[PDB]
């Protein structure tokens, strides 16, 4: 149900690999940690970020 | 009088939706400080074009019942130019709406630097200008005439009458599709491709959403446009050339794609109240 994910994380931020890998394995379709995902549900709608 | 009066509560409903929706629509985007945008003064002409249009239904509406045009030969020029100002300026303002919102989306470092409500004033007269000098010599040749039954208003071609006429409709035709619409699609594509692969397009997400949802609300307003008038458009040409014969569902097959061509000036005041939500809030308040 997601146009695109952008940017995924472990964010505690530990370390964040985006979708080309900066600031520092990848998918096409159209100690407590957790994860966080940013992504939009289709080229119209705003990007919205998502908790595990 | 059943199907009679049925076409003149069409003729009534059309034309007190047009023009209520078009003036409420110039009213919230002058009346308020928060309308004044780059992308609100085309809304606003567009509009402007759709309301020209619509006021001429009430002419047409007596000149139905009563078989005879009676208000002389001004107005008959009027109603003749105003509907040649409605069909070139209503595809040309969507023309640069969208080269707007092209500039505006994939060139923000130079649309920052020329999307002032002063520019686009400037493109307005300049496109009407452009689409005056072409109907204008429409009302130079457009005469009540003396039917054997009743008078009507007519194109007088002067001299051959078989070039001009010819001239006329592959000249509308060539230039109020093949110049927009080549435009509108070259631009959208742009900016599709633009859209696809963006994670924000101006460092903020609030401005991300306000850059998508007016794209979305043009898009739909020029499909909705397209729709409504190719049509018509196809018509007349196969008409011209394919020289079809008198058949019973020819005429109101005609008869149709006129009115819808018409009709298209109704909608748009309502897709504009559920499109964009300050156009609904103003129109909720007011
Ligand atoms: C080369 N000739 C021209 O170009 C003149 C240009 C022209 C001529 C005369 C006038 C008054 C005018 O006003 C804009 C335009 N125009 C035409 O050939 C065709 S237009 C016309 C014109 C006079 C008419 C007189 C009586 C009845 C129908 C007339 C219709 C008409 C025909 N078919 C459909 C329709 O739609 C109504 C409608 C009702 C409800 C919803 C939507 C639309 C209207
Ligand atoms: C917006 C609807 C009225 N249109 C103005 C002129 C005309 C027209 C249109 C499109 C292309 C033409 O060459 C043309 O001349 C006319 C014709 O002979 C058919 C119906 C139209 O009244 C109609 C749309």
């Amino acid at each position: 149900t997601i146009f695109r994910l952008y940017d995924m994380g472990w964010y505690r931020l530990v370390a964040s690999i985006t979708s080309g890998g900066s600031t520092k394995t990848i998918s096409r379709d159209n100690a407590v940690y957790y994860c966080n995902a940013e992504y939009r549900t289709g080229i119209w709608e705003e990007l919205l970020d998502g908790w595990g | 009088m059943v199907t009679a009066i049925t076409i003149m509560a069409l003729y009534s409903i059309v034309c007190v939706v047009g023009l209520f929706g078009n003036f409420l629509v110039m009213y919230v985007i002058v009346r308020y400080t928060k309308m004044k945008t780059a992308t609100n003064i085309y809304i606003f002409n567009l509009a402007l074009a759709d309301a020209l249009a619509t006021s001429t239904l009430p002419f047409q509406s007596v000149n139905y019942l009563m078989g005879t045009w009676p208000f002389g030969n001004i107005l008959c020029k009027i109603v003749i130019s105003i509907d040649y100002y409605n069909m070139f300026t209503s595809i040309f303002t969507l023309c640069t709406m969208s080269v707007d919102r092209y500039i505006a989306v994939c060139h923000p470092v130079k649309a920052l630097d020329f999307r002032t409500p002063r520019n686009a004033k400037i493109v307005n007269v300049c496109n009407w200008i452009l689409s005056s000098a072409i109907g204008l010599p429409v009302m130079f040749m457009a005469t009540t005439k003396y039917r054997q039954g009743s008078i009507d208003c007519t194109l007088t071609f002067s001299h051959p009458t078989w070039y001009w006429e010819n001239l006329l409709k592959i000249c509308v035709f060539i230039f109020a599709f093949i110049m927009p619409v080549l435009i509108i699609t070259v631009c959208y594509g742009l900016m599709i491709l633009r859209l696809k692969s963006v994670r924000l397009l101006s460092g903020s997400r609030e401005k991300d959403r306000n850059l998508r949802r007016i794209t979305r609300m043009v898009l739909v307003v020029v499909a909705v446009f397209i729709v409504c008038w190719t049509p018509i458009h196809i018509y007349v040409i196969i008409k011209a050339l394919i020289t079809i014969p008198e058949t019973t569902f020819q005429t109101v097959s005609w008869h149709f794609c006129i009115a819808l061509g018409y009709t298209n000036s109704c909608l748009n005041p309502v897709l504009y109240a559920f499109l964009d939500e300050n156009f609904k809030r103003c129109f909720r308040e007011f």
